[PDB]
């Protein structure tokens, strides 16, 4: 199994489902679970540099958990 | 003419008190504006052995 | 006032007009299980059910076993009568059993609803048509419609007789069924066995003699 | 069996106890006479002795490494291996006894609160209204259940004292 | 009302008249909330559909003879492929389960972000067989009653198989051959006392 | 009224007068109520038709010596091909059940979709036997007599059948060889005792 692909389409994945499906849920309920830096991107939708970090992140746990799975031969 | 009737069972509203939620008879209720002019005496002594006490108008409660 | 213990003083809630209607009242309470009026209603709806499961039972028990000290009959006894129909049979105990138990649960669920609310079996449009029939008369435990084909609870003057005849043989098949039970753990044989050994010789096969019913003589 | 137990009628450990048991009463038996007071007392407890070992056996008890019977207080496996009369019948036979003093007893209460003076008859019982309610009391577990149905069993919550809080 | 689950019972309050499979059955008393009543409706007639489109796809594989419901799945744990109508599918379980996350979330990510929509319309209704609301009230009935008669269909389905270790169709085959002799109550399973 | 099942007796109020058949047979007071007497004259008048169908069809069958009507479905049973009139049919039990299903579940669809009609005439009656509705009340009741007697008649062959285990042309034939030896009371099983 390629590590290079399977970590490449995890992440893409999350990052995919992210921002065009569940960017709109998470942030009605991030702004409803009432210092800061305001991290301003010029992305259309509001997906930052925390969002792509979070997402990426799930993306890596997943694509390394079905690497791991894979390589147990089971 | 202001309060409950003369003997009368009346439940007590206090919540410091013993008698809180029970019913005893209503003994006199005094005329003047005193703050507690109910006199309720009840059938159950209380921890100090007595069986009256005197409570206010919006105290006690025709039950 | 007929009473079951004379002298006895009657209790009050088996004197009210409405424990009066009802049939075989003789002031037998003494535990005051009927105190409640719906408690009562209950125990005669659970009384009339008994008294007509026991007439039933004790029917089938007693003359097919009448029947077989003749040469009219082979029925087996009671106690030993399921397992020989379950020998030659085509389903199993347990089978049979669910079977029952479900076509019982739907009768006796209608029954229910209508002990709980009285002629409430009768909603249009929820049995095929047949929920007309369905409705019980102005008594709880007696049904007509379907019940009762020879129409012969329209007849007011013999009702409440039909009705004593009723309660006072299901009490006493009640009975009977009783004791089956109670001459199978002391005699080992069938009732009718047991009648014809008491009337051989009544003054030496009696329960005073079978060592089981008095164990301290 | 259940457990990994054995019955005691196959227990080596249990026939050997009784042999034990038996052996000291005889060991004890044989200081005396043949026709006196200690003798058919001791005899008397060797038979009892017999008795009550062949009749736990019969009664199908389950016996473990020490020869002793060990009850089943789970009601699946006594209802399937017939072990009920162990923990389940006496169960319910306690329930009954239970329920029968503490609803006698509430019923007593409840009938001489109405009175004149209440804990005079709680110091003096009255003996005609308590044996009257103690043979009324067989019919206990219906008479709670219609006590319950008809919300007559439990006090409302505005009718009882509480702490300040 | 679509009928009485319990003739000459009373109708809950809280269950609306023009509520399609209104039987008036609610024993627990669950839906007495309006607002988890709106979750519920929504949450049957989802699970309804789900059951539906499950128990003809258990149906259908037995019938045509590729397995039962329980077998299927059984390619991905020891060496094997799967097939399709009995055509070989060139993925693994690892290339499914990524697919499938994907599209499922995409839908129920936009399903959910609809709002609670229960009957959207339009794009999902091609035909237009409820372009009236008027005749739309008789056939969401229909709809609710396949969907609780599948719901039933499938939790006996895992039933029997639990029980047993056989297809439904081939639990239904040794029913026919005996119905007294081949049931829940004889299969030492459900009834330990029978 | 076509007559007093039991005479002496007073009919019924609430059966009327002009309904075909109307005897004031009604011990039991099942069609007391109007809308359970409108059901139950459909499902007589369906059930009528349907029994005369089905003895007319177990008659001709045993009568032109094809079997008896208990011995007709025998074939899917030990394996065989079903023949009509001693023509073969290739269709097995599995097709016929479902294209009976389809046509009957079409056909009392479409029958029942109309309200309940128990005489609809125009295409199910092309003769025009029933155009005027003069003598249309003395037909049903033929109708309606033949349909009951029909009723009776299935009956008696299925019990015929269970107590003896011949057909109804051949239980005919062995009543008619012996009237006082052969009977319902010397099958062994109508008379316990004797």
């Amino acid at each position: 199994l390629d590590p290079q692909i399977v970590i490449s389409g995890s992440t893409a994945a999350f990052l995919a489902i992210g921002r065009f499906v569940f960017l709109g849920y998470q942030r009605r309920e991030a702004n409803f679970d009432s210092n800061s830096t305001i991290f301003a991107t010029n992305d259309p939708a509001g997906f930052n540099i925390i969002d792509v970090a979070g997402w990426g992140a799930l993306g890596h746990a997943v694509g390394f958990a079905v690497l791991a799975i894979n390589s147990l031969q089971g | 003419e202001v309060g409950p009737k003369r003997g009368s069972l009346v439940k007590i509203l206090r919540p410091e008190s013993y008698w809180f939620n029970q019913v005893g008879k209503v003994v006199s209720v005094d005329q003047s504006g005193v703050r507690y002019p109910v006199v309720v005496r009840f059938e159950n002594q209380n921890y100090a052995g007595v069986t009256t006490n005197n409570y206010a108008l919006d105290e006690v409660v025709a039950a | 006032r007929q009473s079951w213990l004379p002298g006895s003083q009657i209790p009050a809630h088996l004197d009210t007009p409405a424990a009066q209607a009802l049939a075989g009242n003789f002031g037998f309470d003494p535990l005051g299980l009927g105190k409640d009026p719906v408690a009562l209603r209950w125990y005669q709806q659970a009384e009339l059910i008994h008294c007509r499961t026991a007439m039933a039972g004790v029917a089938g028990i007693l003359i097919p076993g009448l029947l077989t000290k003749a040469g009219a009959l082979n029925v087996p006894e009671w106690y030993d009568a399921g397992k020989v129909a379950i020998e030659n049979s085509f389903a199993p105990w347990g089978s049979l059993l669910a079977v029952q138990l479900f076509l019982c649960g739907f009768v006796e669920a209608k029954r229910w609803q209508d002990i709980r609310k009285p002629g409430s079996q009768g909603e249009p449009g929820s049995f095929l048509g047949f929920e007309a029939s369905l409705k019980g008369t102005s008594e709880l435990g007696y049904p007509g419609g379907p019940f009762d084909p020879l129409g012969l609870s329209k007849e007011a003057d013999k009702w409440a007789d039909w009705k004593l005849k009723e309660v006072k043989n299901g009490r006493l098949a009640m009975l009977a069924f009783l004791g089956f039970v109670a001459q199978k753990y002391a005699t080992g044989a069938g009732p009718v066995d047991n009648l014809a050994a008491h009337l051989k010789d009544p003054w030496h096969v009696n329960y005073a003699t079978n060592g089981v019913s008095l164990p301290f003589l | 069996d259940i457990a990994g137990l054995t019955p005691c009628s196959e227990s080596k450990a249990y026939a050997k106890l009784e042999k034990k048991e038996l052996k000291t009463l005889e060991k004890r038996l044989k200081q005396y006479e043949a026709d006196s007071a200690p003798a058919v007392a001791l005899k008397a407890t060797m038979e009892r002795t017999k008795a009550r070992f062949a009749n736990y056996a019969k009664a199908g008890l389950l016996c473990g490494n020490d020869g002793l019977p060990h009850l089943i207080a789970d009601p699946g496996l006594a209802l399937k291996y017939g072990h009920a009369g162990e923990v389940f019948i006496p169960t319910f036979g306690f329930l009954y006894v239970a329920g029968y003093i503490g609803y006698v007893g509430r019923q007593y209460l409840i009938a001489v609160k109405g009175e004149a003076k209440p804990t005079d008859k709680e110091i003096i019982i009255d003996v005609p209204l308590a044996t009257k309610l103690a043979w009324q009391g067989a019919g206990w577990p219906l008479a709670a259940v219609q006590e319950l149905q008809r919300g007559t069993l439990l006090e409302k919550e505005e009718n009882i004292t509480v702490s300040p809080r | 009302k679509a009928g009485n689950w319990l003739p000459g019972s009373d109708a809950p309050a809280w269950l609306p008249d023009d509520l399609p499979g209104n039987y008036g059955f609610d024993p627990l008393s669950l839906g007495k909330e309006p607002a988890s009543l709106k979750r519920f409706t929504e949450s049957e007639v989802i699970h309804g559909r789900w059951a539906m489109l499950g128990v003809a796809g258990s149906l259908a594989v037995e019938l045509l003879g590729y397995g039962n419901w329980y077998d299927a799945p059984l390619w991905a744990v020891n060496g094997g492929k799967a097939t399709w109508f009995g055509i070989e599918v060139p993925f693994d379980l690892n290339a499914l389960l990524a697919f499938e996350f994907v599209a499922m979330a995409a839908a129920e990510g936009q399903r959910g972000d609809a709002g609670g929509v229960v009957y959207p319309g339009g794009a999902f209704d091609p035909l237009g067989f409820a372009k009236d609301s008027s005749k739309s009230g008789e056939l969401k009935l229909k709809e609710i009653k396949n969907g609780r008669l599948a719901m039933v269909a499938f939790l006996g389905f895992v039933a029997q198989h639990a029980a047993t270790g056989k297809g439904p169709i081939a639990a239904l085959g040794e029913h026919l051959a005996n119905p007294w002799g081949a049931n829940f109550a004889t299969n030492g399973i459900s009834v330990p006392f029978f």
